[PDB]
RNA sequence: AUAGGGUGAAGCCAGAGGAAACUCUGGUGGAGGCUCGAAAAUGGAAUUAGACUGAAGGUCGGCGCCCUGGAGUUAUCUUUUCUUGUUUAUCCCGCUUCGGCCCCAAGGUGAACAGCCUCUAAUGUAGAUAAGGGAAGUCGGGGGAAUCUGACUGUUAACGAGAUUCCCACUGUCCCUAUCUACUCGGGGAACUGGCUUGUCGGCUCUUCCUAUCAUACCAUUCGGUAAGCGUUGGAUUGUUCACCCACUAAUAGGGAACGUGAGCUGAAUUGAACUUAGGAACAGUUCAUUCGGAUAAUUGGUUUUUGCGGCUGUCUGAUCAGGCAUUGCCGCGAAGCUACCAUCCGAAUCUAUAUAUUGUAAGCUGAGAUUAAGCCU
């Protein structure tokens, strides 16, 4: 059975939460390369 | 060839 | 229950459950 | 296509400027035509049964004959041009006559030019039928025409077999007697 | 299609096309070898001596020209007339008889080349079948005549159109030369098949074996081993259309075997896929034990006469009637390990209780 | 001197030319 | 000019009726209908299937001897 | 005896029990009991 | 006999004959020059029957009351039983049952499996003479000498002066 | 004979 | 040409490009067809061969010295089925073909499998070399 | 509000090697930047009982604090169906609401959060099928191998859901289209001929016309005359070009429609063979291909909303029986109809309509049972 907390934020925040997902993986796909990335 | 009209 | 159940199924069987 | 026939539209009547067309079957006859590479061999092909008096609800053998009659429609359709289809009144020449009734003198049965059920659309042949090889225009219940007038024409057509098999369907027999008797006993006929 | 000219290709007309132009070069290919040269160390300057088979119109003898030392002896062999070109020695001849072999033994007194680079190719529209198979024999060829003309640690340069026969050119190549590699130059645009293949340290064998360098058994065929498997449970399984032949010792394309060939055999799968028929003897004991069984009845012996029309619930009951003929025919060391791991353990527990003793510091 | 000819394609011996791919006169 | 019969359900085969398929044993087969070729395609087995004379007179239906 | 196999042969599914009742026209029971697709060959 | 013919212009007297067995054609030189017959509606005789008469399966009824039949597998008959009153060579891998039907020996003309079609007695130039009768061309170079001719010895118009010297 | 287009 | 007499309308079957079993022991295993003689004319339409029709094919797999140029070749077998003027539709399971020359003699000595009866008719040679018709 | 699935970090416990350190195997623990959803050319001056919605109509982790034992059906069967310290952690199995870290919400199935069910004539688009071939179409279409290329180790290394080329397999992309289901033609337009000129970019492919004729006709092949009736292809765009390469064919002729003109892509018959003439021809007689056109469904193949028969999967009618739903749910066959160069029939060269058969042995014996005209016969 599924929980109810489950139930709301897989129709509430799923989307957006994937999406900012992707954008996370696209940044840090696209800043690999250029040299001058130290922490 | 040869036609019909030959 | 089971008293109602068979007195049902013999009305049924005789044709007098309606 | 050909610009002799450009008029593509309608027919005036279905009695184009005579007997009813009944169906089709085949046949197969034992061939002489010197000189030609199926000489004294045997050759099947389908004919055509127009019906000579019917059951509508409203020349000799070894001759060839022309007949006239209007070809079946299919109604509008979309030279890249759209419109009338069939329902044209078409002459089509040099039909063999192969029969002027499903015996021949080599098949020993007793059967009648009508099929297993009679033909598709059309009852038994009751009456005089000709059978002339190939297709003529028109389809069937249509009256079509027939009219009079190369070694094709002076040729002796023997014929050995006719195909009386049902068209309703992939018929097998050729009489109900010859299907009764290959089938057997059934549950009802007890 | 469209029957257009092939100038009217969307590829055909190139930027090393007009570089070849603007430069004097006599095609664009003679780019290839431009940068082949400068992926293997600049091989051509080291040669000093050089061979081109099939060389129209003379792009690589002049790429050659300009890139090895000045009087060098670059020799051009070619089937069609080629122009004369300064400091290069070209003639025209068949390179696949004794006529090109006496001319070059006629030009080559006594120098072995240092590197033969071949760029043959065939007149192509054939339909590809046999292109690029002659592309592979001319190769052949064009190795054949190398072998003879060049000295030990030599460079063997050739294009190779890309097929099933193309691996046995490699295999070919590695038994001659140290370092047989392929690749593919920029310019050489990526819709062709063509390959360039360079191979170098040629070990120059003082006993060479021509059957090596003849093209009726180089070019042999390989064998098939299938599992024919699926031809017993997937029968109806229309199987992939039989375009490989038949076997060499077959003529009826029919087998047939004694059944009891097929209760004693090993392989019961690939005797059901392969025969067409099992024989049964009546006048054999083996088959006199077998008969009186509650087996050989029920549609058995008919399913026998004919393994090709049979389907999988028939096979299987076939492997069970072969199945069913094939039946009826100590202390101290225990003590050691205790007294072990009781002084581990008791170490063990006076480190954590000393460890214990200074964490509330 | 002569190595820079022979460089760009002149063959010459000591100092006269047998046979030049490029002019001399516009050779720099 | 001679009346064969179905290599599937033994029924008579006529000049022009059925396909015949040739296999590279030399071997012919004659089918009647659509439904006895696909029938075989399928490595069917005649005489399971009870439409035809071979399960007919497999299981004494009709008389074979 | 209404032989409605022949009556609403060639007639798409979605409209063959509304339809039924024109070839007609507690009946509604026996032509809707099988649903809009599913109308019986012969009613009595 | 020095005889020569021609079938509508084809050497291949033996294929389209057989001794005598006639193929029917559109005109009546080739019978002059010698049974109108035909198997399974063709006119290679000389393929497709054997004797010295087996006739394959595929004969029809009607062309075997117009001249034995043979259920096996090889119906170029003519192509795998050379054959005469006595000895009678086959194919090697000919069926036992109809060896019954036709002095039969399991031989190759020098490897030659075809013993009807490669031999006539006159056996094609490619045989051994381990093997070996005399090896003859025919027909102007036509190693095939069981098709084309028959042994009368009717052969094509082709035949040199010395093949038919052979002959 | 197809007469031809006068000018 | 060599072809003996005339020849009737069989289902087309094999266009350009298809690959057929070879049926001669002249040391190939498959052919490739390129060509077809006497196709006829018509646009777009592809030339397609059937039994009996003599066409251009290349040895794709064999020995390497039988694949050194395109060769004849002559349709016995026919995986399309057509009809046969005795009253038959008839169909093989396989395409097959055998190698020959421009006149119509074939580089191999023998024939393996069926070969159709109409192909075994128009060439001489082919019915002398087959073992097995229809 | 910060959820869920998987993976399983420190730490802890039990074993083996080793002087330790440490490394192994098992469990526990539940963390994260871990992951997943000459000059031409048109002619010329969803309604009528049925159905639908289907409960999503400071912080974190684990342990401790809805199902089950009156009404409905009953041909047969069913006591049935609905409702009232020993801590898991190292320290001292559901739904709703002690220690590291810094707005409410039912049940059954789902060997997958999912999803499913229930209680309170023509045209166009999409989909499926199709004999033989298998990318032959077009600029260019499930596995294997090798090259080019991008961040970059210790063997032709590896890696990338990067690109290219070959091998095998498959395919309606094509030859060449055909059938079924659901919804549902705009063609066309809007620096001046002063009678010039000739013999010394598949960019327009339902078409029409010109002759300055390639072939066929008449006078082995060369030249020329009348001649436009008729016909003037399939592949490669894969290496090299100054522009072509390879075959079939009777031949694969040259041009105008302003540089043939923009919804798209960079750049009415025709012809060829075969027998005989005739052993390197022909007229006479005779038999058939190719192309084109007209028509037709006997057969062969294809197609199924007869949703005709039979089967299977999931689910629901208390269970068999008989049925419904899952856009033939997935399959096998297939009638009628339509249809195929994938089927058949016919054809001096000049002047009726249209906007018995099929499947496969029924429920409880049996080629049984079911369906058979709506465009079958009777
Ligand atoms: N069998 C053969 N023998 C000799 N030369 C051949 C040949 N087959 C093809 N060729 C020639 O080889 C040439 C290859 S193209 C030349 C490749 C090279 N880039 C160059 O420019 O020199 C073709 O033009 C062809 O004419």
């Amino acid at each position: 059975k599924v929980s109810k907390s489950t139930k709301k934020f897989q129709s509430k925040h799923l989307k957006h939460t994937l999406d900012q997902r992707r954008k996370e993986k696209i940044q840090k796909k696209r800043i690999q390369g250029r040299r001058g990335n130290k922490t | 060839a040869k036609s019909l009209r030959a | 229950k089971y008293l109602k159940y068979l007195t049902k199924k013999y009305l049924k069987k005789n044709q007098l459950r309606d | 296509g050909h610009l002799g026939f450009l008029p593509r539209k309608r027919a005036a009547s279905i009695r184009a400027r005579l007997g009813y067309k009944a169906g089709m079957t085949t046949i197969v006859r034992d061939l002489d035509r010197p000189g030609s590479k199926f000489h004294k061999r045997e050759v099947v092909e389908a004919v055509t049964v127009v019906d000579t008096p019917t059951p509508l609800a409203q020349f000799e053998q070894n001759e060839m004959i022309d007949a006239i009659a209007v070809t079946k429609g299919h109604g509008f359709e979309g030279v890249a041009r759209a419109g009338q289809r069939g329902y044209h009144s078409r002459t089509s020449i040099n039909h063999k006559i192969y029969r002027v009734n499903g015996a021949t003198s080599f098949d020993r049965t007793k059967k009648t030019i009508t099929p297993m059920g009679g033909f598709v659309h059309y009852g038994e042949i009751k009456n005089d039928f000709i059978m002339v090889k190939g297709c003529i225009p028109g389809n069937r219940k249509r009256i079509v025409t027939l009219r009079k007038s190369s070694r094709k024409a002076l040729e002796e057509v023997s014929l050995k077999w006719i195909d009386t098999a049902s068209k309703f369907g992939k018929g097998r027999f050729q009489t109900p007697a010859e299907k009764h008797a290959f089938m057997g006993t059934l549950k009802k006929d007890l | 299609m469209g029957k257009t000219q092939k100038k009217n290709s969307k590829g055909r007309l190139d930027r090393y096309y007009y570089l070849a132009k603007e430069k004097g070069y006599r095609a664009r290919s003679s780019f290839k070898i431009i940068q082949i040269n400068e992926k293997y160390g600049h091989f051509l300057e080291k040669s000093k001596v050089v061979i081109d088979l099939c060389a129209a119109p003379g792009s690589w003898c002049q790429v050659a020209s300009k890139l090895c030392p000045v009087n060098s002896l670059i020799i051009g062999v070619d089937i069609v007339p080629m122009k004369p070109m300064p400091n290069v020695i070209t003639f025209q001849s068949d390179i696949t008889t004794e006529d090109c072999r006496s001319k070059l033994r006629g030009y080559m007194k006594t120098w072995k080349a240092d590197t033969v680079l071949h760029d043959g190719a065939p007149n192509v529209g054939l339909g590809w079948v046999q292109d690029a198979f002659t592309q592979s024999q001319l190769t052949l060829q064009a190795l054949k005549l190398a072998v003879e003309n060049l000295v030990v640690n030599g460079t063997f340069v050739t294009k190779i159109f890309r097929s099933k026969d193309y691996n046995k050119l490699i295999w070919v190549f590695q038994q001659l030369f140290e370092k047989v590699e392929a690749t593919k130059p920029p310019a050489s645009r990526n819709v062709s098949a063509e390959i360039f293949v360079v191979c170098k340290g040629f070990k120059a064998p003082k006993r060479l074996d021509p059957r090596l360098l003849d093209p009726k058994e180089v070019f042999e065929e390989l064998p098939d081993g299938q599992q024919n498997m699926e031809s017993k449970i997937y029968n109806p399984e229309k199987k992939v259309r039989k375009r490989q032949g038949y076997e060499e010792g077959d003529n009826l394309l029919y087998h047939e075997t004694s059944i009891l060939d097929f209760v004693r055999t090993e392989d019961p799968i690939s005797m059901l896929g392969e025969m067409n028929k099992f024989t049964i003897d009546e006048n054999d004991h083996e088959w006199k034990i077998l008969k009186k069984l509650k087996q050989t009845t029920d549609e058995f012996r008919s399913c026998i006469e004919d393994l090709k029309v049979l389907g999988k619930k028939d096979f299987k009951m076939i492997l069970r009637w072969r199945k069913i003929a094939r039946e009826i025919l100590g202390l101290q060391e225990k003590q050691r390990l205790n007294v072990k791991r009781e002084r581990r353990r008791k170490n063990e527990m006076k480190q954590k209780e000393l460890q214990r003793m200074q964490m509330n510091m | 001197l002569a190595q820079t000819l022979v460089n760009r394609g002149v063959n010459l011996q000591p100092l006269q030319i047998f046979d030049s791919q490029v002019p001399i006169g516009a050779t720099p | 000019m001679r009346i064969y019969q179905c290599h599937f359900c033994s029924s008579p085969c006529y000049p022009g009726h059925g396909i015949m398929f040739v296999r590279n044993d030399a071997k012919e087969f004659r089918f009647c209908r659509s439904k006895c070729h696909k029938a075989f395609k399928q490595r069917r087995n005649p005489r399971k299937l009870k439409w035809t004379k071979a399960f007919r007179k497999a299981a004494g239906k009709e008389l074979a001897v | 005896t209404i032989n409605l196999h022949k009556r609403l042969h060639g007639v798409s599914f979605k409209k063959r029990a509304p339809r039924a009742v024109k070839e007609i026209k507690e009946l509604n029971q026996a032509i809707w009991k099988r649903g809009v697709k599913g109308v019986e060959y012969r009613l009595r | 006999m020095a005889t020569r013919t021609q079938f509508e212009n084809s050497n291949e007297i033996g294929v389209f004959s057989k001794l005598c067995l006639v193929a029917v054609g559109g005109s009546e030189n080739f019978y002059s020059a010698f049974v109108h017959t035909t198997i399974a509606g063709t006119r290679i005789i000389g393929r497709m029957t054997a004797g010295n008469l087996l006739v394959p399966t595929q004969t029809t009824d009607q062309e075997l009351q117009h001249l034995q039949r043979v259920e096996e597998r090889l119906s170029a008959l003519g192509n795998v039983i050379c054959c005469n009153d006595y000895v009678a060579l086959v194919h090697p891998d000919i069926d036992r049952e109809t060896e019954e039907l036709i002095e039969v020996f399991r031989q190759t003309i020098s490897g030659n499996i075809l013993v009807g079609s490669y031999c006539s007695g006159l056996v094609h130039p490619q045989t051994s003479v381990q093997d070996q009768l005399v090896a003859g061309t025919v027909n102007r170079g036509s190693s095939v000498v069981g098709a084309g001719m028959v042994v009368l010895a009717v052969t094509g118009l082709d035949t040199t002066a010395p093949e038919l010297s052979v002959i | 004979m197809r007469v031809r287009k006068r000018q | 040409n060599g072809a003996q007499g005339t020849k009737f309308r069989i289902s087309l079957g094999l266009p350009v490009g298809a690959i057929m079993n070879c049926a001669d022991n002249s040391g190939a295993r498959n052919l490739y067809i390129i060509a077809v003689k006497g196709s006829g004319s018509r646009l777009n339409r592809l030339p397609a061969a059937s039994l009996g029709d003599m066409v251009m094919a290349t040895v794709k797999k064999g020995k390497p010295e039988l694949r050194k140029k395109v060769m004849p070749a002559i349709v016995v077998r026919q995986a399309k089925s057509w009809r046969r003027r005795d009253g038959v539709f008839l169909y093989f399971e396989d395409n097959a073909g055998v190698i020959a020359n421009p006149k119509g003699e074939m580089k191999g000595s023998a024939i393996t499998g069926p070969v159709g009866k109409e192909c075994a008719d128009l060439w001489p040679r082919v019915a002398s070399n087959s073992g097995v018709v229809v």
